[PDB]
């Protein structure tokens, strides 16, 4: 079933992530935040009080 | 009435089949010359075609003039054809199969119930021969009579890509077709084929016998190959472009393998399941006749 | 006795895959004043703005 949008350009995206990784210090944190939110959403681990 | 030529109606220049090649007129054979194949690890063996059912749709009376040629060509080659399996048209085709019918097949490909003298029509014996088989297109959808939609395509590939040695052997490697191409080449080709007066082709395929039928099969092999080519693009799993030296080469993987794809795509026409049933049935009849 | 002139990479390489631009970028660059790295950063920050 056709989705009328551009194809995800694997190559261009990886090149740009490289460029950003080499130039944009905030990048690491950004990606980490995604992952963090995911863990938080998976509800796998919570701190008990005792 | 048009008398059928000893070579068949396709000998007449009125019924000549042609396809634009990047917009200029050309015989189908010289389009098929542009085709090239890269074989893959998979193989197509051709299973014997089950013999078509003896049963015919009831020769029920219906109001109006059925446009059978456009129905078949649209079902096979048209963009998003609809109601391909609607019974009525075919009941009328079966009425053409009758020994002394009042129905006539116009060269327009319209079926007239009245004997309208103003409109030229094919010889009734010949159309009786043609309808006697092709009305079976009418029971494409009935579960008892559905044709294999998968294995039949081996034959398609064999009759398209297959080298004479492979066609003798009955097996060929599964192939990836390609040709230097213009934008929308597959759609434009399909448009060029959907306009064909194929009733002359099938009528000659049925009515002709012996040496005449054989000479017809050699003279027309490329036509049948263009039809098979349009169908194969409709069923090919994947179709793409390849930029090479400022020339796009269209690539269809794979010939002879029905993917049972139904979702429409830009590159080619597409068969809904009803279209798949129809094409499979059509291929069953047409190959049963072609291989005899 | 010579003739300085731009020669596009495309006239040399036969492989189109690795040639994205043409002489036009060189000409447009010739229009630009030579830029200190901070001026380059300023341009980029401006376009970003």
């Amino acid at each position: 079933a056709l989705r009328p949008e551009l194809a995800f350009d694997h190559d261009h995206i990886i090149r740009c992530l490289m460029l950003a990784a080499a130039n944009y210090p905030r990048l690491e944190g950004i990606i980490v935040q995604i992952n963090t939110g995911y863990v938080a959403s998976a509800n796998v681990i919570r701190p008990v009080s005792e | 009435m048009l008398q059928q030529p000893t070579g068949g109606y396709t000998t007449l220049e009125q019924f000549a089949f042609t396809i634009r090649n990047d917009g200029t007129n050309a015989t189908p054979t010289q389009f098929l010359q542009l085709l090239s194949y890269e074989a893959t690890e998979n193989e197509l063996v051709k299973k014997t075609i089950p013999t078509p059912e003896t049963h015919l749709p009831s020769a029920r009376n219906v109001p109006g003039n059925v446009y059978i040629e456009d129905a078949i060509t649209q079902a096979l080659f048209g963009i998003s054809a609809q109601n391909v399996n609607a019974h009525g048209y075919f009941s009328r085709l079966s009425a053409l199969a009758l020994p002394n019918t009042s129905a006539r097949l116009g060269l327009d490909g319209v079926i007239y119930n009245s004997e309208t003298i103003n409109i030229p029509f094919y010889d009734p014996a010949a159309v009786a021969n043609f309808a006697a088989t092709y009305a079976k297109l009418g029971n494409a959808s009935t579960p008892r009579y559905r044709a294999d939609m998968i294995d039949i395509y081996a034959h398609v590939g064999l009759e398209l890509a297959g080298t004479d040695a492979e066609r003798a052997a009955g097996v060929m490697p599964v192939k990836r077709a390609k040709f230097d191409s213009w934008e929308g080449s597959l759609i434009s080709l399909s448009r060029d084929v959907v306009n064909w007066k194929i009733l002359a082709f099938l009528i000659d395929l049925c009515s002709l016998e012996g040496e005449a039928l054989r000479a017809f099969k050699t003279r027309n092999r490329d036509v049948f190959r263009m039809m098979l080519f349009i169908m194969s693009t409709a069923v090919a799993a994947n179709v793409v472009n390849r930029k090479v030296t400022k020339r796009v080469d269209r690539v269809l993987e794979y010939i002879g393998v029905n993917s049972m794809r139904t979702a429409g795509r830009t590159a080619t026409i597409t068969y809904d399941l009803s279209r798949h049933e129809f094409a499979a049935k059509f291929l069953q009849l047409t190959f049963t006749r072609w291989n005899a | 006795r010579y003739h300085e002139s731009v020669l596009e990479i495309a006239d040399i390489f036969d492989q189109a895959d690795f040639i994205q631009t043409s002489d036009a970028v060189r000409q447009l660059r010739a229009l630009m004043p030579t830029l200190s790295t901070s001026q380059i950063r300023h341009a980029i920050e401006r376009i970003a703005q």
